[PDB]
C-alpha cells in the first residue's frame, strides 16, 4: 500500500524481466495477488529475463503471464483466483518458447493445477506448443508418473507426433524413465513408430545409456533389419553392451525373428565398423 | 452494530476463514438469511472465498436451494461455473437437490453451461438422475443437453439411473424416448 502510493507496481527488467504480480503469483500469498489485481492490469505477458533467470528448466521464457507461474510453482489457490480474474487467457497463453500453463504444470508434479485447468478448459489436453509437443510429452520426459496417469485419465491421444514426429514414448525413452515407458506401452503407444529422420524408440533408448528401458522396449516389437542398417544404432548398442556385461546385445539377438541371421550379420557389421 | 465501530478492518474480519474454511458469506449463504447477504455484500466481502472442499457461496446456496441468495451473489459479480474438488458446478448441486426454479434461474437467467462435466466427467442430467429427481430431469431435457454423454465409467445416463434404481427417471428417459437407449 505504501509503495502503491508511489510506484506503478509493474516494473522489472533489470536481472529479471517480470512484474511484482509474477513474484506474488509465484511464491504463493493470494490476497496480495488480489490487491495487485486491483492495481495492475493483471495479464501482461512480461518479458525476456536478462542475465540469470529463475524457474530451473525454463532458463528463458518470453511472455509468461502470471497465470503460468502460479501454474508452475503449484500455487493452487492463486490458480483459482487467476482463473476467475478479468483477463484469464487459459487457452492462448502463448510464449516465445511456446508453452501453455498445462505444460508448465507438467514441468513439476503439480497435479492439483492439472485438475483445475483440465476441469476448467478441457480444450487443452490436445494443445500443442510451438515445437508441437503436448503435455504428455513433457510429463513423459520429466518422468512424473501419476501426472501421466491423470493425463491419460482425462484422455489424450497417446500416439501423437510432434513437428519432428516424436511420440511421447520417444521422449520418455530418450529421458529413460522406465515406469513411464511401462505405462505408455502397457496401455497405449506402438513401439514401431518412426520419426522424421527415420528412427524408433530403441534408437533413443540405445543412443543414451538406459539398459532397462532398452530391455523393456527390446522385449517389445521392432524391426531389426531396419535397425542393423543404422550404423549409429549398432555402435551405441555396442557401447551399452560394453557397460552392462553384454546382456543387451544378447537380448537384441535373442528377440529377433531369425536370431542366427541377426547374430551373424550384425557380427559382420561389427567387423566392418572395426 | 458490529459493522459500525471498525473503519476498514471489517474486511479483515470478513476475509478470514473458519476451521472448515468458511467466511460469514459461506455461513449466511449456507443458511439463507437473505437480508444478511444483502448486508454483507453491501459491506463488500469477497465472493471468491473457498472452503476446504473447494466450494463457493453459489455451491452452498445452490446446495440448499435459495433463489434470492444466489441472485444477491450474482448481482455482486459472483462466478457461475465454478467447481469444487469433485468439479461440481452450482447447476450440478441444484440438479442434485431438486430446485427447478434455481436451475431455470441459472441456465435461463444467467446463461450457465448445461453440459458441464465433473471430475468424474458427469453432466448434471445423470448426476441429477443419480439422486433420481424426475421433474429436474424434465427441466434439463426441456432445456436440452447431450443425453448419452458417457461418464468416467462410460456411463450413459440410464446406467446411473439404474445403479440407484429410480424407476420413474428411467420412465422419463425411456417414455419420452429421445435417444433409443434401451
Amino acid at each position: 500500500d505504501v509503495l502503491k502510493s508511489t510506484n506503478s507496481l509493474r516494473i522489472n527488467s533489470k536481472k529479471l524481466g517480470l512484474t511484482p504480480l509474477h513474484v506474488a503469483a509465484y511464491y504463493g500469498q493470494a490476497d496480495t495477488v488480489r490487491e495487485l489485481l486491483t492495481s495492475v492490469p493483471a495479464t501482461v505477458k512480461s518479458e525476456t529475463p536478462t542475465g540469470q533467470s529463475l524457474f530451473g528448466d525454463l532458463g528463458t521464457e518470453s511472455g509468461m503471464t502470471p497465470l503460468h507461474l502460479a501454474a508452475f510453482s503449484g500455487n493452487e489457490n492463486v490458480v483459482r483466483l487467476l482463473l476467475n480474474s478479468a483477463g484469464v487467457q487459459v487457452d492462448a497463453a502463448t510464449i516465445e518458447n511456446g508453452y501453455n500453463p498445462l505444460h508448465l504444470a507438467c514441468f513439476g508434479g503439480h497435479m492439483s493445477v492439472v485438475g483445475l485447468l483440465l476441469s476448467r478448459s478441457a480444450e487443452l489436453l490436445q494443445s500443442q506448443d510451438r515445437n508441437g509437443r503436448t503435455g504428455l510429452h513433457i510429463a513423459a520426459m520429466h518422468g512424473h508418473i501419476q501426472m501421466v496417469e491423470i493425463l491419460l485419465g482425462q484422455g489424450a491421444e497417446i500416439n501423437a507426433t510432434d513437428r519432428n514426429g516424436w511420440t511421447p514414448l520417444h521422449c520418455a525413452a530418450k529421458a529413460g524413465h522406465l515406469e513411464v515407458v511401462k505405462l505408455l506401452c502397457e496401455a497405449g503407444a506402438s513401439p514401431k513408430s518412426e520419426t522424421n529422420y527415420g528412427c524408433a524408440a530403441i534408437w533413443f533408448a540405445a543412443s543414451e545409456g538406459h539398459n532397462e528401458v532398452l530391455r523393456y522396449l527390446m522385449n517389445k516389437e521392432h524391426d531389426t533389419y531396419g535397425l542393423m542398417e543404422d550404423k549409429r544404432f549398432v555402435y551405441n548398442l555396442m557401447v551399452v553392451s560394453k557397460n552392462h556385461n553384454n546382456k543387451p546385445i544378447q537380448e537384441f539377438v535373442l528377440v529377433s525373428p531369425a536370431p542366427v541371421d541377426t547374430a551373424a550379420k550384425l557380427s559382420n557389421i561389427y567387423i566392418v565398423l572395426s | 452494530m458490529i459493522s459500525h465501530m471498525n473503519p476498514t478492518d471489517i474486511q479483515k474480519a470478513m476475509n478470514r476463514q473458519s476451521s472448515v474454511g468458511w467466511t460469514p458469506l459461506l455461513i449466511a449463504c449456507h443458511r439463507g438469511h437473505m437480508e444478511l447477504v444483502n448486508n454483507l455484500l453491501a459491506n463488500h466481502a469477497r465472493v471468491d472465498v473457498f472452503d476446504t472442499e473447494g466450494r463457493s457461496a453459489l455451491h452452498l446456496a445452490a446446495e440448499r436451494g435459495y433463489l434470492h441468495v444466489c441472485d444477491a451473489l450474482l448481482t455482486n459479480k459472483a462466478f457461475i461455473n465454478s467447481k469444487s474438488r469433485v468439479g461440481r458446478t452450482a447447476l450440478h448441486l441444484a440438479a442434485m437437490n431438486g430446485f427447478t426454479h434455481l436451475v431455470k434461474f441459472l441456465i435461463k437467467d444467467h446463461n450457465a453451461v448445461i453440459d458441464i462435466l465433473t471430475l468424474r466427467k458427469q453432466t448434471p442430467l445423470h448426476l441429477a438422475a443419480a439422486s433420481g429427481q424426475m421433474e429436474v430431469c424434465q427441466l434439463l431435457l426441456e432445456l436440452g443437453a447431450n443425453i448419452d454423454a458417457t461418464d468416467d465409467l462410460g456411463q450413459k445416463p440410464i446406467h446411473v439411473a439404474a445403479q440407484n434404481n429410480y424407476s420413474e427417471v428411467a420412465k422419463l428417459f425411456l417414455q419420452q424416448h429421445p435417444s433409443l437407449v434401451n
